[PDB]
C-alpha cells in the first residue's frame, strides 16, 4: 500500500505469491494449528523442487501447474482479516475519515473552542505554504527525460527540506480510531 | 480446470497470457506503468498543490459523460441490424401487451355483459 | 381569485421598483403572503364549486394545485440567489419578475372557468420558461433544449386549439361547467377519433409518455433551478388538470381510443425506470423518474375510474414536492461540486449530516413511503388498473421495484461511501439551502397528515 | 474499542519476541538493525513467514507488495506502527 | 447545521408556541357546540352550520 | 474542455487512431475501440469487461470506490460494472 | 486566441464572512433576509395555514354527510325503509320509451 | 354522538369472576390503583371542562336542504335546473357513500364483537351489508369519473330496459 | 463555473450566405454588408 | 421620516395595496351576479325584516 | 376496556419519545442510551398489564383511534387490532429491545454517533410495533415498509463500507419484491372487498382468495427470507450486531410468518396455498440448514439459523397451525437474540474477528458468554422443557401427525438434524477445542451494561416458553397420541445429530488430507445463488437498460423519430427551396408553369 507496484511481477513475486496464498488458504482449510503446522512444513516438503530450477520455463510450467493446483484446492470463503479487504471491517471506520480541509471551514466559535490545536494547524499550514515552491521545483529536476518513469517519488534530497508529495500521505486518518 | 466465463472472468494469474509473455508486452507494461506515473503525478500534484481551492476536474469523466450523453446521436449510423433490433425493442411489447389487455379485458367484458362474473362486494371500483 | 391574481401581479413593482439589496427578501416574504392568501380557497363546506366570477372558477382538483403554485413561487425565489449571486441587478429583476409572471398566469391557468382561457393562458407559459432556460443555462445544449421543449409543446397544442374552435363551433359554449353539464354523448366515428387525439395530443406531450417524454430531460439538464423546478412540479401538470378537464366533453371514446396511451405509460415507465438504474446526470436521472411518475399518471387520466383521478391528484401534489426536493438537492450538489455526475461525487453524508437526513427523505419519498402521498397515489392507480385488467399488476410491481432501485441506488451513489477526498469546495450547507428543503419537505408531511385536501375533483 | 493503543517499545518488543521464537534465528545474533539477506542470511521464504508471523500476531493484513519489500525488524517495527498510526 | 436546527425550532415554535395554546385556551374555556333541531320561525345564519368555535369566528367574520 | 480532447466519430485511420489514444491517456497499441456498428459508441476505447472487484485492492486509488486512478479512461459500462453493482470477480469454481 | 476573461474562481464566502446564510453576501442584508423568510415563511405561513386548513369546516361535506346518514339511517330503520333502494330516481316518475 | 339506532351494540354480557384460587388477581388490584391514581383527575379536568363549556354553551344546527325538481322533471337544455338537480343527486351520492360507510362500521364492529364465532349473529349483518352492496352496485356502479345525474339515470333507464325486456 | 457563451465555432455557422449548405449552395458567396459589389 | 427610509420602504405598500384593490374589485364583481337572488330553489325563503338581501 | 386500551397507546406513546426527545437540544444533555433502556423498560413493564388481562379474560380489541382520511366508500381510520399475536409480540419485542438497548449501550460506545444509532433503532422498533398492532392494512403496509427503510438505515450504518451498501440494496430490493406481493393481495382486497381492516377481510373466506393469497406468499418471502428471495438475511451480517440482532434476527425476519398468522382465517379454506408455502418453507429449511454446515462467519451461522428457523415457521403456517407458528416466533427470539448478542461478546472481546478458524475456548475465556450461548444453542436444538422445546417439539409433532408432503418430512427432519450439526458448529469452533485467537488477550465482559440484557435474556429462555405455553390457552387441536417411534423422535434426531456433527468436526482434530468436494463447495459458498442470480440479474438487467432502453430508444431512435426526422425533413425542404440561381428568366419560367396551372385548375374547376 505504502509502496507502489511494479510494470510486471517478477518470477520470485509471483512465487512468493503463491506461497501467501497457500498459507493462508491453508489454515483457511486446516483450522487447528496442529494440522496448520504439519500441513505448512507439507508445503515446504512441496517447495523444496522449486529451489534450484535453472531452466525458468520449466519454473513457469511448475508454477502454472501449482497455481491450477491452488485453483483446484482453494477455499470458497479464504481466510480474511478484520482489517484485509473483503473483510469484516474493510473500511468500517469511514465515519471518522473527514480530511484536514473540512477544518477550515469551522465556525470561529468551534475554533475558538479548540485554541492551541488550530494555532499548530496554522503552523502546518505555513510550512505547507513555504515547502510546496522548493517541492514542486524538485519533480521537475528529478524527472527524468527519458520514457521510462516510476511510480515511487523521491525523497528530500536537499537538507532541510521536506520530502516531496508529503501532505496526502502525512494527513490520512487514523484506521483505528477510537 | 476452471472455465472462463463473461460474467466470472478468468483471474490475471491463473491466465495464460501472463506467462508466455514477451519483451514487446513488457515493453507495454512498461509504457503502461510510465503513463499511469505521468497521470498519478499531475493528480498528485494538483492534489497537494496549495493554490488550488476547487476540485479535480477529471477529463476523463467529462469524457466519460460527454460520451454517455451527448455523442451517442452524433455517432449513429442507420445500420439494418440496430434498425430492426430497435424496431422490436420498441414495437414488439406494444403489441404483445396489447394482445394480452384485450385479451383480458374483452374476456371480463364479456363475462360482465354474460353475467358470469359477478362483481359481490365491489363498491370502489 | 383575484385577490391571489392581482397581488401577484402587483409583485412586479415590488421588484421592479425596490433596492436591489432588498428585491430578495421583499419579494420572498410578499409572495409567502401570496401563499398565505392562497390558502383561502379551501373554503369548500360543500360540494358546489366555487366560483368567485365568471372569469375564473376554484374546483377542488385546482385548488391543491393553485396552493402548489403559490408555494413554488418563493421556493423558487429561495434557490435563484446563490445562482444569482454574480450577475447584476437588471437580470436578476428580469428573472424576477419572468418567475413571477409565470406564477401569475399559473395562478390564471389553474383558475379557468374557460378552455379557451385555459389554452392562451396554457400556452402563456411557453415564453418565461424558455427565457429561463435558454438564457440563465449553464451549457451548450440549452438553445437545442429550449427548441425542443418550445416544439413539442407547440406541435402538441396547435392541434388543441384546432379542436377547442371545432367543439366550441360545434356546440356553443366552451365553458368547463356549461360543456359538463349541457353536453351529449359523441358518436363512434372518425372525425371524433381525430377530434379525440387533436384535443388530447398536446396534454400527451406535456406529461412525457414515450414517443413525445424527450423534451424533459433535455430542458432538465440544459435549466436553471427555479425553471427545473417549475417544469417538474406544477407547468408539466397544468397540461395534466387540462387533461382531467377536457374529457368530460368525451368520456365514451376513451374506454376505445386509451389503450395506446396506458400501453406507452407503461413500458415507458418501465423503460424510464430502466432508464435511471444507468444515469450519469443526477438531474437527468430525476428527469427521467419524473417521465416515469407521469407515465402512471397518464395511465390514470386515460383511465376514467374516480378512484384513478384521487390517486392522480395525489401523485400530482406528491411528484411536485418531491421532485422539487429532488431537483433542489441536484443544485445543491451542483452548487458544491460545479458538475452533475453523480460517480464524480460520492460520500458526502460525511461532511453533510442533515443534507443527507433530506436526501434521505425525498429520495425516500421517491421511493414511496406508505404514509406520503406518494405510495397513496400509486397505491389507489394500482386499484384503479387492477379495475380496468387484472394481469397489469406485473409491469407496475416492476417499476416500483426499479424505482426503489434508482431511488437507493442515487442515495447509496451520491450520499453514502468512501469520502471522495480531491474537493475543498464542499462549503457546508447553507441556511437557505436547509431551509428550503424544508420548506419543502414539511407541506409534505403536513400533507400526509391532513389528505382530506388533496383528494381531487371527484371524491 | 478494548483493546490498548500500542507503544513503540512495546511493539518493538512484541516483534522481537515473535522473530526469537524461529527456530533458524539466533537470539544473541538478533537485533532490530540486522537485515534478513546477507545479516542473518535467511532465504527468500523466510522473510514471507515472518511476514505471516506479523500477519497472526496483529491481526492485520501487510499486503504483498510491501511485505516483499520489509527485509529487518527495524522498519517491519516502523510499517506496522505506520499502519496502525501510533504518535510514538 | 446546528444553527439551523436553532432557528427552525425557534421560529418555528415562536408561533407554533402561543397557536397550540390558543386551540388548547378556546378548547377548554370556549369548547364546541352540541347539534340541536332547528327552532320553529328561525332559520340559522351561515356561521351556526359548524361546531368549532374557531371555524364559527372566521366563517361569521371572514367568509 | 474543447471538441478536440471531447470524443467523436470513429478511428477510420491510424493517425487519429493514435490521435484518439492521446486523447484516452491510453497506449497506442493497446487502443481497440469498439466495433463500427451504428450503436453511437464512436471513439471510446474498449477496456476488457473486469469489473472493479478484480482490480488491487491494496494500491492506492486515486478514486476510491471506483478503483480508478486520474485520467484513466473509464470504461462505458463502470456504473454497471461499480462495487456496489454486479461484481465479475473470479469465482472459486 | 480570442479575448477572453477567465473562469473566475469560487472564493469561500465562510471564508469571507462566518455568519453567511446563503442569502447576498453583505452581511446584514443576509441575515436580516434569514429573519424575514423565517417569520414570514416559516411562522406565519406554515403555522397560521395549518391553524387554518384544521379548522376549515365539513371540507367536501364529510361531517355533514356524516351526520345526515346517521340521522337518514335512523329515519330508514324507524319507519322500516329498507336502507338503500336499487333505483336512486323514481320508475313512476320516470318515461320508458 | 353515540345513538343506537343507527350504532345498536348489544350490551355487555361479562361474566362474575368469582376466583377459586385464594391468590388474588393482580389485574383488578392493579385497575383499583390506577382508577384512583389516573381517573379521579382525570374525570376532575373533565368536569372542569364540561363545567366551563356549560358556561360558555353555544348551539349549532344540522343544515337542512330543500328537494328540487329532479333531472326526471328538469328540461335539457336548460342548464339551471340540471344544475340543481345535478347538486341534489351529488349530495345524495355523498350521503349515500356515508351510508355504505354506517354499514360498514356496523359490519366491522359486529364482527369484532362477535368474535372467532361470527357467523351466527353476522347473518343479519351481512344480510344488511349484501343488500346495501347490491343497492349501490345498481346506483353508481362504472358511473366514471365524471359522476352525474344524467350518466346515473342513462344507468337506471338501461337497467329498467334490460327488467322491462326480461319481463 | 460560469455558464456556456457562444464562441468562435458557434457564431460562425450563423456567419455563411446561408445556413444549411448543399451541393449548389456551398458557391454563396457572403454579401458585403454595404451592398456593393467590387 | 428620513427620505431614504421612506424611498426604500413605499415599496412594501403595494401588495397589500394590491390585496385590498382585489377584494374591493371582487366584492364590485359580487354586485354584478345578482341576477338570481333569493329565487333557487333550494334557498327561496321569506326574507327576514331586518335585511333587504339574502347575501352580501 | 379503557385501561386495555391506553396501555397500548402508553407503549406508542413511550415508544414516540426518545424521538421527541431527539430532535429538541436535550441530546447533547441527557445519558440517551440510558434514556432509551429505560425507556424501553418502562414500556414492557406497561406491555406486561395487556399481557397479563388478555392471559386473565381472552379480549381482542379493534382499536380506531384516528379517522384520518374518507375515500369514497374506503375508510382508512389509524387502528390496532390487539390480540394473541399484537399483545404476545409487542412484549416479547419490547423485553427483546430492553436487551438490545442495554446491550448497544455497552457495545457501541466507540461510535460517537450513539444518539442517531439508539433513534434509528427506536424509529425501528415504532414501524416493526406499528407492523405488529396493524389492523388496517394502510398500517400494515406503514409497518411493511418503515421497517424496511429502517433496516436500510440501520445496515448501511458504516457509510463507507461498499459491501454493506451491497447488502444494503440486496435488503431493499428483496423487501420491495415483498412489497409487490402486498401491494397485489391489498389491492385485491381493497377492490373486491371494499376494505382493509381484520373486521370486514376474514368474511373472504367464502371466495377465491388464491391470487391474494398467492401475494402474501410473495410477501412472505419477501420478509422471511425464502427461496426465491434469501440472500438479503446472510448479508445482513455486515452491519452492526445490535441491528443483526434485533432487526435480523427476533423482530424484522418473522413479520412474513405474522402476516399470514394475523391472515389465519383466509389462508385455512384455500388448500393449494396451504402446500405451495409448506413445501417452499421447507426448501428454505433445507437450504438454510445445508448452508450452515460448513460455514464461516458467526453472525453468518446464526443467520442461516433464523433463516432455516423462519422456513420451518412457514412450515407450520401452511401446515395450519398459524398459532404454533407464532409460538415458534414468541419462543425462537430469545434464544436467537441471545447467540447474536453472543457472538456479538465474542466480536468486541477478540476485535472484530468474525471468522470460527481464528477464535476459541471461549468457555475457559469468557464463561458467562459461553454459558449464555450453550442455553441459547441448546434452545435452538431443542433439549427438553427450555423455551425451544415447548415449540419446537409441538412442531415436530404436528409435522409427523399432519398431511404434509413425504418429502416436506423427510427434507424437514434432515434440516433439524442439520440445526444440531450447525448448533455442534459454533459449539465445536467457538467454545471448545485449543485456542485460535491473535495472542493480545484483552478480555472485558466485567461491565454490568454487558452482564445485566444477557441475563435476562437467559432467563427469558429459561422460564419464558414454559409460561407462553401454559398462560396461553388452548387455541388449536394439539394431538399427544403417536407412536412412541415418533413421539420423541425430535431428541431423537437431536442427538443423532450431535452424535454424527462430532463423529465428522472430531475427524479434523486428526492429522489428515481435506477434500475440496462440491458438497463443501455447495455449503461453504452459500449454494451459488448469490453468485449466479447476483451476477446474471443485473448484468442483463443494466444491460437491456443500457443497450435497449437508453442507448438504443431514448437516445437515438425515439430522437431519430420524432424531432430529428421531421427537423431533417424541414432542412432538406428548406434547402431544396431556397436554393435559386437568382435569374429572373428562371423565375419567370417557372411563373409561367405556375400561370399555366391557374389556367389549368380554373379549366377543371
Ligand atoms: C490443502 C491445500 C492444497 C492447496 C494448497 C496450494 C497449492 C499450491 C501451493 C504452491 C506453493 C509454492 O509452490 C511454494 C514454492 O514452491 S516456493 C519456492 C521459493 N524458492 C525460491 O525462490 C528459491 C530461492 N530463491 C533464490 O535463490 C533467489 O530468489 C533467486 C536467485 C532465484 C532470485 O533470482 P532472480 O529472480 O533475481
Amino acid at each position: 500500500a505504502f509502496c507502489a507496484p511494479p510494470a510486471y511481477l517478477t518470477h520470485q513475486q509471483k512465487v512468493l505469491r503463491l506461497y501467501k496464498r497457500a498459507l493462508r488458504h491453508l489454515e483457511s482449510w486446516c483450522i487447528h494449528r496442529d494440522k496448520y503446522r504439519y500441513f505448512a512444513c507439507l508445503m515446504r516438503a512441496r517447495f523444496e523442487e522449486h529451489k534450484n530450477e535453472k531452466d525458468m520455463m520449466r519454473a513457469t510450467q511448475l508454477l502454472r501447474e501449482a497455481e491450477e493446483e491452488f485453483w483446484q484446492n482453494q477455499h470458497p470463503q479464504p481466510y480474511i482479516f478484520p482489517d484485509s479487504p473483503g473483510g469484516t471491517s474493510f473500511e468500517r471506520y469511514e465515519c471518522y475519515k473527514v480530511p484536514e480541509w473540512c477544518l477550515d471551514y469551522w465556525h470561529p466559535s468551534e475554533k475558538a473552542m479548540y485554541p492551541d490545536y488550530f494555532s499548530k494547524r496554522e503552523q502546518w499550514k505555513k510550512l505547507r505554504m513555504e515547502s510546496w515552491d522548493r517541492e514542486v521545483k524538485q519533480l521537475q529536476e528529478e524527472t527524468s527525460p527519458d520514457g521510462i518513469m516510476t511510480e515511487a517519488l523521491p525523497p528530500a534530497r536537499r537538507e532541510g527540506d521536506l520530502p516531496p508529495l508529503w501532505w496526502h500521505i502525512v494527513t490520512r486518518p487514523r484506521e483505528r480510531p477510537t | 480446470k476452471y472455465k472462463p466465463a463473461p460474467l466470472a472472468t478468468l483471474p490475471s494469474t491463473l491466465d495464460p497470457a501472463e506467462y508466455d509473455v514477451s519483451p514487446e508486452t513488457r515493453r507495454a507494461q512498461v509504457e503502461r506503468l510510465s503513463i499511469r506515473a505521468r497521470l498519478k503525478r499531475e493528480y498528485l500534484l494538483q492534489y497537494n498543490d496549495p493554490k488550488r481551492v476547487s476540485h479535480i476536474e477529471d477529463p476523463a469523466l467529462i469524457r466519460w459523460t460527454y460520451a454517455r450523453s451527448a455523442n451517442i446521436y452524433p455517432n449513429f449510423r442507420p445500420t439494418p441490424k440496430n434498425s430492426l433490433l430497435g424496431a422490436v425493442a420498441g414495437f414488439g411489447p406494444l403489441i404483445f401487451w396489447y394482445y394480452v389487455f384485450k385479451t383480458d379485458r374483452d374476456r371480463k367484458e364479456r363475462l360482465i355483459q354474460e353475467g358470469k362474473l359477478d362483481r359481490k362486494f365491489n363498491i370502489s371500483y | 381569485m383575484l385577490k391571489i391574481i392581482l397581488p401577484s401581479l402587483m409583485l412586479l413593482p415590488l421588484t421592479w421598483l425596490s433596492s436591489p439589496k432588498k428585491t430578495w427578501t421583499n419579494v420572498t416574504s410578499y409572495s409567502f403572503l401570496i401563499s398565505l392568501t392562497s390558502l383561502t380557497l379551501l373554503w369548500q363546506t360543500d360540494e358546489n364549486y366555487k366560483n368567485f366570477s365568471n372569469m375564473f372558477s376554484s374546483d377542488p382538483l385546482s385548488t391543491p394545485l393553485i396552493i402548489l403554485t403559490a408555494w413554488l413561487l418563493p421556493l423558487m425565489l429561495m434557490a435563484s440567489q446563490n445562482h444569482l449571486k454574480k450577475d447584476n441587478n437588471v437580470l436578476q429583476k428580469l428573472y424576477i419578475s419572468m418567475l413571477i409572471s409565470l406564477q401569475i398566469l399559473l395562478i390564471m391557468t389553474f383558475s379557468a372557468t374557460e378552455l379557451i382561457m385555459f389554452y392562451i393562458l396554457f400556452e402563456a407559459t411557453l415564453i418565461p420558461t424558455l427565457i429561463i432556460i435558454t438564457r440563465w443555462g449553464n451549457q451548450t445544449e440549452r438553445l437545442n433544449a429550449g427548441i425542443y421543449f418550445l416544439f413539442y409543446t407547440l406541435i402538441g397544442s396547435i392541434p388543441l386549439l384546432i379542436a377547442l374552435i371545432l367543439i366550441q363551433n360545434h356546440v356553443g359554449t366552451l365553458n368547463l361547467m356549461i360543456l359538463s353539464f349541457t353536453t351529449h354523448t359523441l358518436d363512434a366515428s372518425w372525425s371524433n377519433n381525430l377530434l379525440w387525439l387533436a384535443c388530447m395530443m398536446a396534454f400527451l406531450i406535456k406529461m412525457p409518455l414515450y414517443g413525445v417524454h424527450l423534451w424533459l430531460p433535455k430542458a432538465h439538464v440544459e435549466a436553471p433551478i427555479a425553471g427545473s423546478m417549475i417544469l417538474a412540479a406544477i407547468l408539466l401538470k397544468l397540461g395534466s388538470y387540462g387533461m382531467i378537464r377536457i374529457s368530460i366533453i368525451l368520456d365514451p371514446l376513451t374506454k376505445y381510443m386509451a389503450y395506446p396511451f396506458i400501453l406507452l405509460s407503461l413500458w415507458g415507465m418501465i423503460m424510464t425506470s430502466s432508464i435511471c438504474l444507468r444515469q450519469t446526470d443526477l438531474k437527468s436521472l430525476i428527469a427521467y423518474s419524473s417521465v416515469s411518475h407521469m407515465a402512471l399518471v397518464i395511465a390514470s387520466i386515460m383511465i376514467q375510474t374516480p378512484w384513478s383521478f384521487m390517486g392522480a391528484t395525489m401523485l400530482m401534489i406528491a411528484h411536485g414536492l418531491t421532485s422539487s426536493l429532488l431537483f433542489c438537492l441536484a443544485n445543491s450538489n451542483y452548487e458544491r461540486i460545479h458538475s452533475r455526475t453523480m460517480i464524480m461525487a460520492r460520500g458526502l453524508q460525511m461532511v453533510f449530516p442533515l443534507m443527507a437526513t433530506w436526501w434521505l427523505m425525498a429520495s425516500l419519498a421517491n421511493l414511496a413511503l406508505p404514509p406520503s402521498i406518494n405510495l397513496m397515489g400509486e397505491l389507489f392507480i394500482t386499484m384503479s388498473l387492477f379495475s380496468w385488467s387484472n394481469f397489469t399488476i406485473i409491469l407496475m410491481g416492476i417499476n416500483i421495484i426499479i424505482t426503489g432501485m434508482y431511488s437507493m441506488y442515487m442515495i447509496i451513489t451520491t450520499q453514502r461511501g468512501k469520502l471522495t477526498n480531491h474537493m475543498i469546495n464542499l462549503q457546508p450547507s447553507h441556511t437557505r439551502e436547509l431551509t428550503l428543503m424544508a420548506l419543502h419537505m414539511i407541506p409534505l408531511i403536513l400533507l400526509t397528515t391532513s389528505p382530506k385536501l388533496i383528494t381531487g375533483l371527484t371524491m | 474499542s478494548d483493546a490498548p493503543p500500542l507503544t513503540l517499545d512495546g511493539i518493538k518488543d512484541r516483534v522481537l519476541y515473535v522473530l526469537k521464537l524461529y527456530d533458524k534465528i539466533d537470539p544473541e545474533k538478533l537485533s532490530v538493525n540486522s537485515h534478513f539477506m546477507k545479516d542473518l542470511g535467511l532465504d527468500s521464504l523466510d522473510q514471507v513467514e515472518i511476514i505471516m508471523a506479523m500477519e497472526d500476531e496483529f491481526g492485520f493484513e501487510i499486503p504483498d507488495i510491501d511485505a516483499e519489500k520489509l527485509m529487518c525488524p527495524q522498519e517491519i517495527v516502523d510499517y506496522i506502527a505506520d499502519k496502525k498510526d501510533v504518535y510514538e | 447545521d446546528a444553527r439551523f436546527l436553532r432557528l427552525m425550532k425557534f421560529y418555528l415554535m415562536l408561533t407554533g408556541i402561543p397557536v397550540i395554546i390558543g386551540i388548547t385556551l378556546v378548547n377548554i374555556f370556549i369548547g364546541e357546540a352540541e347539534l340541536a333541531e332547528i327552532p320553529e320561525g328561525y332559520i340559522p345564519e351561515h356561521w351556526e352550520y359548524y361546531k368549532h368555535p374557531i371555524s364559527r369566528w372566521i366563517a361569521r367574520n371572514f367568509y | 474542455m474543447t471538441k478536440d480532447m471531447l470524443p467523436g466519430s470513429y478511428p477510420r485511420t491510424p493517425e487519429e487512431r493514435a490521435a484518439a489514444a492521446k486523447k484516452y491517456n491510453m497506449r497506442v497499441e493497446d487502443y481497440e475501440p469498439y466495433p463500427d456498428d451504428g450503436m453511437g459508441y464512436g471513439d471510446y476505447p474498449m477496456l476488457p469487461n473486469r469489473s472493479q472487484h478484480e482490480r488491487d485492492p491494496w494500491y492506492q486509488w486515486d478514486h476510491s470506490e471506483l478503483r480508478m486512478n486520474w485520467g484513466e479512461p473509464i470504461h462505458w459500462d463502470l456504473d454497471m460494472y461499480i462495487r456496489n453493482r454486479v461484481d465479475t470477480s473470479p469465482t472459486p469454481v | 486566441q480570442w479575448q477572453e476573461d477567465p473562469e473566475p474562481e469560487d472564493e469561500n464566502v465562510y471564508a469571507k464572512n462566518p455568519d453567511f446564510h446563503g442569502y447576498d453576501s453583505d452581511p446584514v442584508v443576509d441575515v436580516w433576509n434569514m429573519r424575514a423568510v423565517f417569520f414570514f415563511g416559516f411562522s406565519i405561513v406554515l403555522v397560521f395555514g395549518t391553524t387554518f386548513v384544521a379548522y376549515v369546516p365539513d371540507y367536501r361535506m364529510q361531517e355533514w354527510a356524516r351526520r345526515e346518514a346517521e340521522r337518514l339511517v335512523k329515519y330508514r330503520e324507524v319507519n322500516g325503509l329498507p336502507i338503500m333502494e336499487s333505483n336512486y330516481f323514481d320508475p313512476s316518475k320516470i318515461q320508458l320509451p | 354522538s353515540w345513538d343506537k339506532d343507527v350504532y345498536p351494540e348489544p350490551p355487555s354480557r361479562t361474566p362474575a369472576p368469582s376466583p377459586q384460587t385464594s391468590l388474588p388477581n393482580p389485574i383488578t388490584y392493579l385497575t383499583k390503583a390506577y382508577d384512583l391514581v389516573v381517573d379521579w383527575p382525570v374525570t376532575l379536568v373533565r368536569e372542569f371542562i364540561e363545567r366551563q363549556h356549560a358556561k360558555n354553551r353555544t348551539y349549532y344546527y344540522h343544515r337542512q336542504y330543500r328537494r328540487v325538481p329532479d333531472i326526471t322533471e328538469c328540461k335539457e337544455g336548460d342548464v339551471l335546473c340540471i344544475y340543481e338537480a345535478e347538486m341534489q343527486w351529488r349530495r345524495d351520492f355523498k350521503v349515500d357513500q356515508e351510508i355504505m360507510n354506517i354499514i360498514q362500521e356496523r359490519l366491522k364492529a359486529c364482527q369484532q364483537r362477535e368474535g372467532e364465532n361470527y357467523q351466527q349473529n353476522c347473518a343479519k349483518e351481512l344480510e344488511q351489508f349484501t343488500k346495501v352492496t347490491k343497492a349501490y352496485q345498481d346506483r353508481y356502479l362504472d358511473l366514471g369519473a365524471y359522476y352525474s345525474a344524467r350518466k346515473c339515470l342513462a344507468k337506471q333507464k338501461q337497467r329498467m330496459l334490460e327488467e322491462r325486456k326480461a319481463a | 463555473a460560469r455558464q456556456w457563451q457562444p464562441d468562435i465555432e458557434w457564431a460562425e455557422q450563423f456567419s455563411g450566405a446561408v445556413m444549411y449548405p448543399s451541393k449548389e449552395t456551398a458557391h454563396w458567396k457572403p454579401p458585403p454588408w454595404n451592398d456593393v459589389d467590387i | 421620516t428620513l427620505f431614504q427610509l421612506l424611498r426604500e420602504h413605499w415599496v412594501h405598500i403595494l401588495v397589500p395595496a394590491g390585496f385590498v384593490f382585489g377584494c374591493y374589485l371582487d366584492r364590485k364583481d359580487d354586485e354584478k351576479l345578482t341576477a338570481f337572488r333569493n329565487k333557487s330553489m333550494l334557498f327561496q325563503r321569506e326574507l327576514r325584516p331586518n335585511e333587504e338581501v339574502t347575501w352580501k | 376496556m379503557n385501561i386495555f386500551t391506553t396501555s397500548i397507546l402508553l407503549i406508542f406513546i413511550l415508544l414516540l419519545s426518545p424521538i421527541l426527545i431527539s430532535m429538541s437540544n436535550l441530546i447533547k444533555h441527557i445519558n440517551f442510551p440510558l434514556y432509551t433502556t429505560t425507556s424501553i423498560k418502562f414500556s414492557f413493564i406497561i406491555s406486561l398489564l395487556p399481557l397479563l388481562m388478555f392471559f386473565h379474560n381472552n379480549m381482542e380489541y379493534m382499536i380506531t383511534t384516528w379517522h384520518w382520511v374518507t375515500m369514497n366508500s374506503m375508510e382508512l381510520k389509524m387502528s390496532f387490532k390487539t390480540d394473541f399475536f399484537s399483545i404476545l409480540f409487542t412484549s416479547v419485542a419490547l423485553f427483546v429491545t430492553w436487551s438490545i438497548m442495554q446491550f448497544s449501550s455497552w457495545y457501541m460506545h466507540s461510535d460517537p454517533n450513539i444518539n442517531r444509532f439508539i433513534k434509528y433503532l427506536t424509529l425501528f422498533l415504532i414501524t416493526m410495533l406499528i407492523l405488529t398492532s396493524a389492523n388496517n392494512m394502510f398500517q400494515l403496509f406503514i409497518g411493511w415498509e418503515g421497517v424496511g427503510i429502517m433496516s436500510f438505515l440501520l445496515i448501511g450504518w458504516w457509510y463507507g463500507r461498499t459491501d454493506a451498501n451491497t447488502a444494503a440494496l440486496q435488503a431493499i430490493l428483496y423487501n420491495r419484491i415483498g412489497d409487490i406481493g402486498f401491494i397485489l393481495a391489498m389491492v385485491w382486497f381493497s377492490l373486491n372487498m371494499n376494505s382493509w381492516e381484520l373486521q370486514q377481510i376474514m368474511f373472504s373466506n367464502n371466495n377465491d382468495n388464491l391470487i391474494p393469497l398467492m401475494g402474501l406468499l410473495i410477501a412472505a418471502t419477501g420478509k422471511s427470507a425464502q427461496f426465491g428471495l434469501h440472500p438479503w438475511l446472510p448479508s445482513a451480517m455486515e452491519g452492526p450486531t445490535p441491528v443483526s440482532a434485533l432487526l435480523h434476527s427476533s423482530t424484522m425476519v418473522v413479520a412474513g410468518i405474522f402476516l399470514l398468522v394475523r391472515f389465519h382465517p383466509l389462508t385455512t379454506n384455500n388448500n393449494f396455498i396451504l402446500t405451495t408455502m409448506l413445501c417452499l418453507g421447507a426448501l428454505t429449511t433445507l437450504f438454510t440448514a445445508i448452508c450452515a454446515l460448513t460455514q464461516n462467519d458467526i453472525k453468518k451461522i446464526i443467520a442461516f439459523s433464523t433463516s432455516s428457523q423462519l422456513g420451518l415457521m412457514m412450515v407450520t403456517l401452511g401446515m395450519n397451525q398459524p398459532h404454533l407458528a407464532f409460538l415458534h416466533i414468541c419462543t425462537h427470539a430469545f434464544f436467537k437474540a441471545m447467540l447474536f448478542m453472543c457472538s456479538g461478546s465474542i466480536i468486541h472481546s477478540l476485535a472484530d474477528e468474525q471468522d470460527i478458524r481464528k477464535m476459541g475456548n471461549i468457555t475457559k475465556i469468557m464463561p458467562f458468554t459461553s454459558s449464555c450461548l450453550v442455553i441459547g444453542s441448546l434452545a435452538l436444538t431443542g433439549m427438553p422443557f427450555l423455551t425451544g422445546f415447548y415449540s419446537k417439539d409441538l412442531i415436530i409433532e404436528a409435522i409427523n401427525t399432519c398431511n404434509t408432503n413425504a418429502w416436506a418430512l423427510l427434507i424437514t427432519l434432515i434440516a433439524t438434524s442439520m440445526t444440531a450439526m450447525y448448533s455442534m458448529r459454533i459449539i465445536y469452533f467457538v467454545t471448545m477445542t485449543k485456542p485460535r485467537f491473535p495472542p493480545l488477550i484483552s478480555i472485558n465482559e466485567n461491565d454490568p451494561d454487558l452482564m445485566n440484557p444477557i441475563k435476562r435474556l437467559a432467563f427469558g429462555s429459561i422460564f419464558a416458553g414454559f409460561v407462553i405455553s401454559y398462560n396461553i390457552p388452548p387455541t388449536s387441536i394439539p394431538v399427544l397420541t403417536m407412536p412412541w417411534f415418533l413421539k420423541t423422535t425430535a431428541l431423537i434426531i437431536s442427538v443423532l445429530g450431535f452424535l454424527i456433527a462430532l463423529e465428522l468436526n472430531n475427524l479434523t482434530m486428526k492429522l489428515s488430507m481435506n477434500k475440496a468436494n462440491p458438497y463443501s463447495s455447495f455449503s461453504t459458498l452459500l449454494g451459488f445463488f448469490p453468485s449466479i442470480i447476483h451476477r446474471i440479474t443485473p448484468m442483463k438487467s443494466l444491460n437491456l437498460s443500457l443497450k435497449t432502453s437508453l442507448t438504443l430508444l431514448d437516445l437515438i431512435w425515439l430522437e431519430k423519430t420524432i424531432p430529428k426526422s421531421t427537423s431533417t425533413l424541414h432542412t432538406n425542404m428548406t434547402t431544396l427551396t431556397t436554393n435559386q440561381k437568382g435569374l429572373i428568366k428562371l423565375y419567370f419560367m417557372s411563373f409561367l408553369i405556375n400561370i399555366i396551372l391557374i389556367i389549368i385548375l380554373y379549366s377543371i374547376n
